[PDB]
């Protein structure tokens, strides 16, 4: 009820060769694509004169530990001359060199920092430099389901036999974790 | 003891822990929100500075460090090398409820359970944030302590 | 003697089981009641209708209050 | 930057019309009236009166609706109110509870271990809420500032009982939050 | 009433040794107690007087494990009161200085014997571990040094199954021979060297002497009344010592002589003044037990037990153990 | 994980799920909590399904 | 060229490091991790209700808005339609913590840059709106008062005549502090033409709110996607003509006065009747009813053990926070369990701002544009 | 008063900061002087 | 004179807030009394909204706050204008534990323990089984 004109038009007019689903629903508008032609989709908008997006609002990485293709990159990015939004989604597992916008939207470095270090998923050119939000050098990539939630070596304490010191986790008063699911 | 003696060591302590509480120079630690409450704190409703207490920047002129708000794993090697640097006399006051025993986030990664691990805490607080009455009344518990602390007694018996 | 002995630590007030069971029964008149205390909220312990048919008096679940029925 | 320069030859060409205009600017400039102006109204806060609130004796304006020391309240009879249904522990956003029960000797349901540490206990306010027999509130008392990590994990149900000391205080708030809640 | 390891090491693991630490609240009693704290164990440490004493040590530990108590010496009743529930007792007390109201033979003789006593009150101890020093019997100077073997003697006689340790002199990053001689060669004319300036001693790491007192705490049913010494990892005349402080700080070494004459001249008016109404200053370099136990050799008796009996001697003292240095 | 022997739903059964049998839980001396060592304690039927 | 560190007021915890030559930064880059907890991986092990208060804790200035946001998402995934009273104070209370944050950011701008009385005077008003919030419920911060499905209490009497009071003597407050501030030359060449941001720029780097709006672009959520009332409440929008640090400040003083309109707006029309739900499966049954009823008690038993069951679906929600662009993105399956919660704090957008408009100044420029940028590092980071 | 001459100080829709007990908060927020029904349904639902 | 000027007089001279106070004392009017002595004053009037009931602590050389009863506690946050010995005309029968300030620094023993802490006599053990314990 929002941007059915804009996202209409996206999608007649588009080159139908790299457009693996979509999904035109009232939560959010979905061109679901393949990871290989994903900057030559972006590319297209943010220059064509109807449908230029112009701002990347989000980058966000989501975890599937039972699909073959593990993970799931989500760009969430909006049109502000054209009051519309669109949520470009793509695909993605270990190790596969994720292309950069970072030519495109310079608001993505940070984003695309931010699912290295949380999440594992590479990415071939620039954005990927170091880790962001975790501290150091840092075992895991603290947000998938695996990484669990109180981390592998966590203690971190005071010691005046040197200065400080970083230490495995041997936490008191273990996380509970309640159930409350309900069979219908 | 030389019971005149004894009197006048009292009277000596008496005025040095007088000086000492009323000229109490504060060192701020503002990680989170507590930060904002304390910055309430320090504003025209419930004075500070009335308390003769001065938020110096410079760890190496202050006595109280005021940890408010919520540690980091990447942010407590900082914390530590920020008190080595004090002078001898010290407190440390954990405002908030994360600066002392990890509070919300304490089930999470990446977070210290507790600026007790790495600064011996003198006095801490409860709060989420701590009312900045409920601050300025810990303040006033850390003059209550410092008030309690014969030290040149000490000094005559050693 | 084993419960407040787990939880309470003073023993020289008496613990609530004593107190609950200083206060006597409440010899109302008919077959069923309901205990709350004097208030429907603010006072909590939601309707516990409790039958009164046993020559003992029957406790009521929340602030055990031993209801009995008065004649016969 | 050649725009720069036009740009900065009509907003002079703008203001300088008349000689009236440039004088006026000129001396305003000059003579420091904005500064004389903020002057004043500084000397007039310094005469006005103060906020100060004098914290030891009187203190600030609280609501009944506030959350601070918990407490375990219990019946006019003296007896208990908590059950252990476990609701408040199972709604505790940062799982803060520890409770226990068992089966008393009379019959009755009652807790063998309550305690909530107290740090670990954020003050969100979900405990009032969870509870159907109001057992746990949280009592207007907010000075309780110990220096020793182990007080602020209020004890085995004790010290929370010890919340009754403010059972007059509480009742009154509950009173007046009957009507809407 | 054997105890029960209840964990996996770490802090938060039970392990179950509580052990009250007389003295901990100086340089071998913060190392002992960070190893058993961090070895997972409850802890009492008594404070004579303060209120921020023993506060460090207070945060080497899970909640409630390190505990500091009471006002502890002069009176029976507070010793009792502190050795409540201990299971393990390690005494370390001791001054290098008298003071007017103390004295060597007081502190350290009486406290042992009033420890001992207390412990047999309390006679349900496991292990009485008392640290004294590397001195020998009445047969030196330094009256500390005969005060200290008459409290060995009586320790090991109230206390048939005791373990009493004899450490060489100990250099870490608070000591009070190294850091006294940088403060004085970086104050002004360097340092001295007393009684001839190549007298022979076995400085040992801290943390080293620590392990082994960790180690022979735990020590399953190997050695439960024994009095050994332990020495350091090599032979080091002070000459030599002051040298290897002067490398390691980086200046030059400057050294002051005819060291007995001005040594007993210049060091005996202080105990007279002492006992002459008022405390008097710390001896800095010029203690009286430094200028008899440099005026002896006491290095290793090589007799009776060592670190190799125990454990692996320190790593050396070179790299690590003198890094602390760095400070200048 | 089989279905629970107090319900008669369905909701819950047919759902493949690892366990990591890690099972070394004490009692922490001072109020009694469970405390644990082990990284995987929980995360196996917490998130992992 | 100089290495430079900044490890600084009390405006947060951030370390900037500056490729520096004599007084120019030539490169300014921030390292941010200095205060991270997992907000998300918490949520997750957690729940909804449960974790309202973590949105409570995000960027805590403003500290409903976040809630705010988070409520909408819900509904939006949830399809849980809401009462008129419980929207209309739900946007008074929403341009209450908007002004209590623009308070707070401007005068905290004032003392970097050497203004102290603003920042007394402002607080001191922040005194008076903390002390409606806890009036109202809770505390006076982190006041979780905005559920899914309306608001937990109603709110009290007598509250309306105080937030008239107010209105009335902050408008003058206001006035004061625009005439100590606006117009005296020191601030004036302290702020002005001090981090241009061409709107190519910006809305490259993703900017939002105020950012956004100070430099052309004319574009808020509260016009594009009304959310909420808004409609019912005409406002004013202001927009500046230059972007830097000093239109930007002026955006922010009328942005003020625009909330005042509104906040008065809502006491004249507010319709009195329920709040917060009609269906006891998403919103908890008051006192009395379960306390009398049964069936009352059934729901509130499961609805504070379990929660409320959300179905498949994942959205996107925005809202125009007192920052800007507020982002939740939810995956929510089936189970009461948020899957992935993921935020979008416009303060990773004003970072890199920072960091590429922060070229050719002064280190005094460099803490102003910190200050114009109103960064709070418990939202960059979470 | 000297200031009075220029700045809102010295103009008639001006007001201070000083609001008097009575004219702020003459009712505690505990009990007040009436007794609020709020409303929690619909008579149809109801 | 001296008298009073001793009792809670001229303790003012080096304590600061009793001096404040004191002025606005000579403003004020009284409203009550509580067992701990301590004088309850309402200097109601054209003041102010903030400071216009406090508190004289009775205990003019170590005063601290919590010292208030509960009842008068509730007055002077202003949660309630209901006067402490209305609230203590209320004050819950059958039970009930005096006030007692917070100490917390005034002795461990005055102060207050958990059930496993050492300097608690009590002192629990928690094993939650039993051993076999022959004769
Ligand atoms: C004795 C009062 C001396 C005059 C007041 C003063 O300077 O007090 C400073 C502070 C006040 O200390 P105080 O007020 O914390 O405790 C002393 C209390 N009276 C006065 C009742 C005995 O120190 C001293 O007075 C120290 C003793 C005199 C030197
Ligand atoms: N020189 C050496 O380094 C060296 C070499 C070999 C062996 N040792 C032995 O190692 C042990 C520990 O040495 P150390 O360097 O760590 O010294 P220490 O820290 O000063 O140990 C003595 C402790 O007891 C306290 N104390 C002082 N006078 C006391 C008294 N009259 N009654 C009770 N307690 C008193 C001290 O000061 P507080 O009152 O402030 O607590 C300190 O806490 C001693 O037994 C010493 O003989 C030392
Ligand atoms: S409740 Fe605690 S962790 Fe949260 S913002 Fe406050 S001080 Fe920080
Ligand atoms: S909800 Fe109430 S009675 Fe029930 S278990 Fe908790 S405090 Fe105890
Ligand atoms: S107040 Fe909240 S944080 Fe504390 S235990 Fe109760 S429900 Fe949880
Ligand atoms: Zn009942």
């Amino acid at each position: 009820m929002d941007n059915q004109s804009i996202f209409k038009y996206s999608w007649e007019t588009l080159p139908k060769k790299w457009v693996k689903k979509m999904e035109r629903s009232e939560h959010g508008n979905r061109f679901d694509t393949k990871t290989d032609y994903l900057f030559q989709l972006l590319c297209f908008l943010k220059l064509h004169t109807y449908t230029r997006v112009q701002v990347l609002i989000d980058i966000c990485g989501v975890d599937y530990p039972s699909r073959k293709r593990r993970f799931e990159v989500v760009y969430n990015l909006l049109s502000t001359r054209y009051n519309s939004r669109i949520r470009v989604q793509t695909s993605a597992d270990e190790v596969t060199r994720i292309s950069s916008v970072v030519s495109l939207f310079p608001s993505a470095g940070w984003w695309e920092r931010e699912v290295w270090d949380m999440f594992g998923v590479s990415s071939i050119n620039h954005p990927d430099l170091r880790r962001i939000l975790t501290d150091y050098g840092f075992e895991g990539h603290p947000l998938r389901k695996d990484f669990p939630l109180s981390g592998y070596v966590e203690v971190r304490y005071d010691d005046p036999e040197k200065r400080v010191v970083s230490e495995p986790i041997e936490m008191t008063q273990e996380f509970r974790y309640f159930d409350f699911a309900s069979p219908w | 003891v030389s019971k005149a003696a004894e009197f006048v060591i009292s009277k000596v302590d008496d005025l040095m822990n007088w000086a000492r509480r009323g000229s109490i120079w504060p060192m701020t630690f503002g990680l989170a929100c507590c930060a904002v409450e304390m910055m309430h704190t320090g504003a025209a409703r419930y004075d500070l500075d009335r308390f003769g207490i001065i938020f110096r920047p410079s760890p190496r002129q202050s006595d109280c460090m005021i940890v408010a708000g919520t540690l980091t794993n990447k942010m407590a090697p900082a914390l530590r090398k920020v008190y080595d640097q004090m002078p001898e006399p010290r407190w440390v006051i954990s405002m908030g409820s994360c600066a002392n025993g990890g509070g919300y986030y304490h089930y999470s990664y990446s977070v210290v359970r507790g600026c007790d691990r790495i600064v011996p805490v003198d006095i801490y607080v409860p709060g989420c944030p701590p009312t900045a009455e409920a601050l300025l009344y810990g303040l006033l518990q850390l003059q209550k302590k410092i008030n309690r602390r014969k030290d040149f007694l000490h000094w005559w018996t050693k | 003697s084993n419960h407040t002995a787990k939880w309470m630590q003073d023993t020289s007030k008496k613990s609530p089981m004593e107190l609950i069971n200083e206060v006597p029964p409440i010899k109302v008149e008919g077959r069923i009641v309901a205990c709350e205390g004097d208030t429907n909220p603010a006072l909590g312990h939601p309707i516990e209708f409790i039958c009164l048919d046993l020559p003992e008096p029957a406790v009521c679940k929340y602030c055990g209050l031993r209801y009995v029925q008065d004649h016969h | 930057t050649k725009l720069e320069d036009e740009q900065r030859e009509q907003l002079a060409k703008e203001i300088s019309k008349d000689w009236s205009s440039v004088f006026e600017r000129s001396i305003n400039t000059l003579f420091l009236t904005e500064m004389v102006r903020g002057l004043m109204l500084t000397l007039k806060y310094f005469f006005e009166t103060k906020v100060t609130i004098n914290y030891p004796f009187e203190k600030g304006p609280l609501s009944p609706r506030f959350r601070g020391e918990h407490a375990l309240r219990r019946y006019p009879t003296g007896e208990e109110r908590c059950i252990a249904c476990k609701l408040c522990e199972a709604i505790c956003p940062a799982q803060a509870i520890t409770i226990e029960a068992e089966e008393r000797e009379d019959g009755s349901r009652r807790t063998t271990r309550y305690d909530i540490d107290m740090t670990k206990c954020i003050y969100c306010g979900f405990c009032q809420e969870a509870c159907p027999v109001d057992a746990i509130v949280e009592g207007p008392n907010f000075e309780f500032a110990t220096e020793t990590h182990e007080e602020l994990l209020y004890d085995k149900e004790k010290l929370l009982e010890n919340g009754d000391r403010w059972e007059t205080e509480i009742a009154e708030n509950l009173r007046s939050e009957s009507l809407y809640r | 009433g054997h105890l029960v390891r209840k964990g996996t090491g770490g802090r938060s693991s039970v392990s179950g040794i509580i052990a009250t630490v007389f003295g901990a609240t100086g340089f071998l009693g913060r190392y002992v107690v960070q190893q058993l704290a961090k070895m997972g164990s409850q802890v009492l440490v008594p404070f004579r007087g303060s209120e921020d004493c023993p506060r460090h040590l207070k945060l080497m530990g899970d909640l409630g494990q390190i505990v500091p108590m009471k006002y502890n010496p002069r009176d029976e009743s507070s010793v009792k009161a502190v050795m409540a529930k201990a299971n393990v007792v390690i005494n370390l007390i001791g001054r290098d200085y008298e003071t007017r109201n103390y004295s060597f033979e007081e502190v350290h003789y009486h406290m042992a014997e009033n420890l001992a006593k207390i412990s047999r009150e309390h006679g349900g101890i496991l292990r009485f571990i008392q640290v004294s020093c590397l001195g020998a019997s009445p047969s030196s100077p330094s009256r500390m040094l005969r005060a200290k073997a008459a409290a060995e003697e009586v320790v090991l006689r109230e206390l048939p199954e005791a373990t009493i340790l004899k450490p060489a002199v100990m250099i870490g990053t608070e000591d009070r021979i190294l850091n006294p001689w940088a403060h004085f060669a970086k104050k002004y004319g360097f340092i001295p060297l007393f009684g001839n300036g190549s007298t022979k001693i076995q400085p040992v790491y801290v943390v080293d002497v620590a392990a082994a007192l960790t180690t022979v705490l735990k020590d399953d049913g190997t050695s439960m009344g024994k009095t050994y010494e332990l020495g350091g990892p090599e032979i080091f005349t002070v000459h030599d010592l002051a040298e290897l402080m002067y490398e390691t700080i980086r200046e030059w070494p400057r050294y002051v002589k005819v060291p007995f004459p001005i040594a007993k001249a210049l060091a005996t008016p202080r105990e007279i003044l002492l006992n002459k109404p008022f405390p008097l200053p710390t001896p800095e370099i010029l203690n009286l037990d430094k200028i008899q136990a440099l005026t002896t050799d006491t290095i290793v008796s090589e007799n009776a037990l060592t670190f190799n009996d125990l454990g692996i001697i320190p790593h050396k003292l070179k790299g690590y153990p003198v890094e602390f240095l760095i400070s200048y | 994980p089989a279905r629970t022997a107090s319900q008669q739903g369905s909701g819950k059964v047919g759902r493949w799920k690892i366990n990591f049998l890690s099972t070394q839980k004490w009692e922490n001396p001072l109020m009694g909590w469970t405390s644990t060592g082990d990284p995987y304690a929980h995360v196996g039927d917490s998130a992992l399904t | 060229n100089f290495t430079s560190n900044f490890g600084p007021a009390a405006h947060g915890v951030l370390r900037s490091v500056l490729e520096m030559n004599g007084e120019v930064v030539e490169r300014a880059e921030p390292h941010i991790g200095l205060l991270h907890r997992g907000t998300e991986k918490l949520i997750e092990y957690k729940t909804y209700l449960q974790a309202l208060p973590y949105f409570d804790r995000l960027d805590y200035v403003s500290t409903m808005a976040q809630e705010h946001a988070y409520s909408l998402a819900v509904e939006r995934l949830l399809n849980c339609e809401v009462p008129l009273r419980a929207q209309y104070i739900r946007v008074l209370f929403c341009e209450i913590t908007r002004i209590l944050n623009h308070l707070l950011a401007l005068t905290t701008h004032a003392m970097d840059v050497g203004a102290s009385t603003p920042s007394l005077w402002a607080f001191e008003e922040r005194e008076k709106l903390l002390e409606f919030y806890e009036r109202v419920s809770g505390a006076r911060m982190h006041a979780s008062f905005i559920r899914p499905g309306g608001v937990a209490q109603d709110l009290p009497l007598g509250l309306c005549r105080d937030i008239d009071s107010f209105t009335q003597q902050f408008a003058s407050r206001i006035d004061e502090l625009e005439e100590m501030l606006t117009g005296n030359r020191i601030w004036k060449q302290r702020l002005v033409d001090i981090g241009t941001v061409t709107a190519q720029q910006a809305k490259d780097w993703g900017f939002s709110g105020v950012m956004l709006r100070g430099p052309g672009v004319c574009w808020d959520l509260r016009r594009a996607a009304p959310y909420d009332v808004y409609d019912q409440l005409d406002f004013d929008v202001p927009v500046g003509t230059r972007g830097d640090c000093y239109d930007r400040y002026c955006i922010r003083i009328e942005e003020m006065r625009q909330s005042m309109r509104i906040i008065w707006q809502c006491p004249n029309k507010i319709p009195s009747g329920m709040i917060k739900a009609d269906d006891r499966k998403l919103c908890p049954p008051s006192r009395c009813r379960m306390k009398l009823s049964m069936e009352s008690s059934i729901h509130h038993f499961e609805l504070y053990t379990e929660g409320f069951s959300v179905p498949a679906p994942s959205t996107y929600t925005a809202v125009e926070a007192p920052k800007g662009e507020f982002g939740v993105f939810l995956v929510s399956n089936g189970s009461n369990r948020p899957y992935r919660c993921k935020i979008r704090a416009p303060g990773f957008a004003h970072l890199q701002g920072l960091d590429f408009m922060s070229k050719h100044h002064m280190l005094a420029d460099v803490v102003t544009i910190i200050g114009t940028q109103d960064i709070v590092s418990g939202e960059v980071d979470r | 008063k000297p200031w009075e001459i220029t700045g809102p100080c010295a103009d008639p829709e001006y007001r201070s900061a000083v609001p008097l007990a009575t004219e702020y908060r003459l009712q505690c927020p505990a009990t007040t002087k009436e007794k609020p029904c709020i409303p929690n349904s619909l008579p149809e639902t109801v | 004179l001296r008298e009073l000027k001793d009792e809670g007089y001229l303790r003012c001279l080096p304590d600061g807030n009793l001096l404040q106070t004191k002025i606005h004392n000579i403003g004020a009017t009284l409203v009550g009394v509580d067992k701990f002595g301590n004088k309850y004053y309402e200097k109601l009037g054209d003041t102010q909204y903030g400071r216009h009931r406090w508190v004289e602590y009775a205990e003019k050389s170590r005063y601290n706050a919590s010292q208030v009863p509960p009842e008068w506690h509730g007055w002077l946050h202003f949660i309630t204008d209901h006067t402490g010995d209305e609230l203590l005309l209320l004050k819950p029968k059958r039970y009930g534990v005096e006030h007692k300030e917070n100490l917390s620094g005034e002795g461990e023993q005055y102060i207050y323990h958990s059930k496993g802490h050492a300097l608690n006599p009590g002192q629990r053990d928690w094993t939650r089984y039993q051993p076999w314990e022959s004769k």
